[PDB]
């Protein structure tokens, strides 16, 4: 009866995890990075912080609207990849970087990520130093995805939005912890503000 | 080829679907897996585990350590010890625990909850408190005779030191629970008065829980 | 009554030992090299004052071993390292005593600045043998943010008996033992720049007493490496 | 792949289909059947009971 | 010779239960909601109106015209789910509530929902108070169902009809009811104004 | 004529029994505690005035029962609770005495109100011991609308027979009896608010009789709640 309480039917659900546009014509407006991170969404980042050491594959599916044949190319870089910093830049022509090219009209196109990390598991909490910055550290590290329009131009303005869809596959979890009580300040760091533990009440009776 | 007709359905992105997915590395050797200690294959065994209860959670105290201490001992017994509604959900008592907590996240649970009170006083202290657990119809009760003619249980504090009591019937006017002075506090001349009572709520080994859906917590 | 020797180090020691996460320390281009003799032999910090006031203490390790003997010693030496930690927590305190703590060990127990927008420089988390008190409101500053109802971490801190804990209730017991069977993905870690567990105790009942007793308890922790392992300092075949 | 041709049919809704359909809820656990007295498994169950016939419907 | 007479037979074929317009730019026209409930169609509702309890999986078939190429989500909340109340609200972008996102030109999105109810079977009548407010109970509850385009904005002003067929699936029927003799007047409520038997005659011979 | 005793209380008993669909009253975290003792005597409620120009009565169960001693009495105590509910209707009629009857039981009977843009306040429905009659002709107000011709739920009276239902024929018989399984979705529901069945009496063919005779005839309702069961009000293990 309580199937639906395994972590697979508790972690491994799609949620809207980046909002983003890029326009077809024109800087660094005409593409989209998203540093691949659990931390972005609010109530995902709630979830995912009941483990401490977490295990799952990632299939992404990206939602791509418009306002020709539009085609777009989603570009996915290792944890190692090299990095464009201009849509013109070579970086998006390495073969090592794995790209879908989809075509506007199409069924959405869907990507799956392994698990890339370097230890055995990605950590939700690391109490340790880089050296340096606390809290960071490039076992779960994920990768990045950009974002851009094939189409060398287009006579109208074209602005692009994408919605990724980020669901763990294979989710595997340990070390159990507690739900965050206080709300969350930065998507970085742990810092928060001290809360009450319960709402109050009028008396003990 | 093969003739093929497409149903209603497809190039849809349903977004609870559980399709095979084309792997963009398939190359990539993953790294085998090790062991853990901790494995953590259902959540039901994190709100099997027990947690304080923050019963003492008045206007004043809800930012200390003094939110979970019951105080006994200074001392009318006409008005009860404490008294709380019983279900997790939708109770600012057992509302964020670690049972509470889980089960915020679920529609419909239907299941027992298992509350243990340990005593916190001297070991020299004694005496005899009356736990009592009102069913969900019933009224709470006003006076320690008409919580005596009810479920119930007389724990003797000098003699054993945690009382256990699995409530059933919570799932989704609940049960109400109190505690009541049948006997003051003995104590000797070295020892003091006044003790503190804690709590613990867990699940009582069942819990299905059902409906998934988001919690009303995070903003 | 049965007091245990180990090493050249003896302790007097309810025999009720809590394994954490029901697994046992256990041992495993890589060779590593584990130093059976000394290391296990137990490590007795200095004793806390426990008063009715004392919001709660928390220990960061292997760090807090830094300086203990060979222990602290192989950490400068070795790069990389894994140890398995029986903590025995022994209060000592008389009948006419009153009190409740949790004694929880809070595996990879990230903690928050308390000005929010900064973070602390790297030395408000851990001293090496002194504890770190809790504060019982909130504070401001470039330092941890050390307030009880929250133990550091964001989370509530009476749902904090998730991890491997034990109750000392000096009604009942006054002693504690915990075993940390090495908690980490990576199979071996930088002692000194990774904290692999938080030992924090945590007074929910506080302390009390009549006029006549001793204002304090003093509370004794003691800490054992148990199966550690470093890496190869000596060329492969 | 395979080869593969689209007959015509294809991509169109009839109302009368009856093809299986992706659940939204496949994770959901749908609560267990019950027995309760008067399982219908067919309507000529109803026409079958008898039922009085109002032949006197003169128009007062 | 009767095998058309069974209650999947009769119960279960797709009728069209919800008719509504969504504009794309401009408040709360922009959305549409449809509450699921076996009462709105008259044909549909005199059907679950022979059987007291009834228990059925649905699968739901949406027809969305329009007057770029249009993306659409159909966002299905379970019946404990937020609803938004905005086109914007966040909502949209939880992971609980099943959504499919359905662009212009491919064949319609069909959505399946079980047996979602808390009881064991749907009740067609409630003869019973809430505490209150009669003849309604939180058993045969089913949803809502919100449906938006995805795009962010138009040039042009488009508004998208969609229709919902409704199909039951899997029917299982307990009580057998006499069919209602008085047509409906609400919705909601089983009220009626006294109807005659059956046409009149002029005599008895 | 075998009389059939249950409990402390005996009534006199055509052995035409009629089972609701056929099954029989049977029983089943949760913990339900069912008292076999009382509940199951028979409640015999006050007999109603059968006359030329009566059109019906309804009662609704088990609410009609809320004062019947224990039974009326557990459901206040218990939050769920069940029952089987066999019901014996004797006409008690002369052979100079002509009519004919229908004795339904209509489970979940939603009934309509008068005023169809306003509801009823939930007292036009049912009161304990006393029936509610239906009416020759339409009514208005905040009450139920109870024309025969529709029973006050908006079908045929005519094909309402579908029920678990028996004909009361003065010229063959003048007893019936009915047994219902207790028909419900949910396993236990409040009695308080929730009509499981509505007890309706419907005269066809009217009475009729000679100067003579009485003018009337009486028809006695008896109920015996078989197998009810409710929830653990004790503490589980």
């Amino acid at each position: 009866s309580r199937s639906e309480s395994t972590i697979e039917n508790f972690m491994g659900r799609a949620a809207c995890v980046f909002m983003d546009q890029y326009k077809i014509n024109g800087s660094t407006d005409r593409f989209a990075v998203w540093t691949i991170n659990i931390r972005e969404m609010a109530q995902l980042r709630r979830k995912c912080e009941m483990f401490t050491y977490m295990r799952f594959d990632i299939e992404m599916t990206m939602v791509i609207t418009s306002c020709p044949v539009l085609t777009h190319q989603i570009m996915y870089v290792p944890p190692g990849g090299p990095i464009p910093a201009k849509v013109d830049g070579y970086e998006w022509q390495t073969s090592t970087n794995p790209s879908v090219f989809w075509t506007e009209g199409n069924a959405p196109p869907r990507i799956s990520i392994p698990f890339i990390s370097v230890g055995n598991a990605y950590s939700s909490f690391y109490d340790g130093w880089s050296h340096g910055t606390y809290g960071y550290t490039t076992l779960n590290a994920m990768g990045k995805l950009y974002i851009r329009h094939v189409n060398r131009s287009s006579p109208h303005q074209i602005t692009s939005t994408i919605r990724v869809y980020f669901k763990p596959k294979h989710i595997k979890a340990w070390v159990p912890r507690p739900p965050r009580l206080c709300p969350y300040i930065n998507k970085r760091d742990v810092n928060f503000v001290v809360t009450e533990i319960t709402d109050s009440r009028t008396s003990i009776t | 080829g093969v003739p093929v007709l497409n149903t209603p359905g497809s190039n849809q992105f349903l977004t609870s679907d559980d399709y095979q997915s084309p792997s963009a590395m398939p190359q990539f050797d993953e790294t085998p897996e090790m062991h853990i200690p901790g494995e953590v294959r259902n959540l039901m065994e994190i709100a099997e585990v027990d947690s304080v209860v923050p019963v003492n959670n008045v206007t004043g105290k809800t930012k200390s350590m003094d939110a979970y201490q019951i105080p006994v001992g200074t001392t009318d017994k006409t008005k009860p010890i404490f008294s709380f509604q019983m279900d997790p959900g939708y109770s600012s008592v057992l509302k964020r625990t670690l049972l509470g907590e889980m089960l915020n996240y679920y529609a419909h649970w239907s299941g027992s909850v298992k509350l243990t009170f340990l005593f916190c006083g001297s070991a020299m202290a004694t005496g005899k408190l009356l736990i009592s657990y009102s069913p969900p119809g019933a009224s709470v009760p006003t006076s320690r005779k008409d919580a005596m003619l009810g479920t119930h249980i007389v724990w003797d504090i000098g003699l054993q030191s945690s009382c256990v009591l699995c409530v059933p019937w919570i799932s989704q006017s609940a049960g109400y629970i109190t505690c009541w002075y049948q006997t003051n506090i003995v104590v000797p001349p070295g020892a003091p008065t006044s003790c503190d009572v804690l709590c613990f709520a867990s699940a009582c080994n069942d819990f299905s829980v059902r409906l998934l859906r988001d919690t009303p917590f995070m903003a | 009554v049965r007091s245990m020797t180990l090493g050249n180090s003896t302790i007097t020691t309810s025999a009720n030992v809590v394994v954490g996460y029901g697994e046992w320390p256990s041992y495993l281009e890589d060779q590593p090299t584990q130093p059976d003799v000394a290391t296990c032999r137990f490590y007795t910090l200095e004793s806390v004052q426990w008063e009715k006031t004392s919001p709660g203490w928390w220990w960061k390790f292997p760090e807090a071993l830094k300086n203990m003997g060979l222990f602290g010693q192989n950490m400068h030496y070795h790069y990389l390292g894994r140890a398995g930690y029986t903590i025995h927590v022994q209060c000592n305190a008389s009948k006419f005593h009153q009190g409740c703590l949790l004694v929880v060990c809070v595996p990879e127990a990230e903690m928050g600045c308390a000005d929010t927008d900064t973070t602390f420089p790297a030395t408000e988390l851990t001293t090496e043998d002194t504890p770190h008190v809790f504060t019982s409101d909130s504070i401001t500053g470039k330092k941890v943010q050390a307030a009880v109802c929250n133990a550091g971490m964001g989370v509530g801190v009476g749902n904090l008996t998730i991890f491997p804990h034990q109750w000392i209730n000096l009604r009942t017991n006054n002693s504690a033992t915990i075993v940390i069977p090495y908690i980490n993905s990576v199979p071996m870690d930088n002692m000194f720049r990774h904290y692999n567990f938080t030992l924090m105790i945590i007074p929910f009942a506080p302390l009390n007493f009549t006029d006549g007793a001793t204002a304090y308890v003093p509370i004794t922790v003691t800490i054992a490496p148990m199966y550690a392992e470093y890496n190869g300092l000596r060329l492969a075949s």
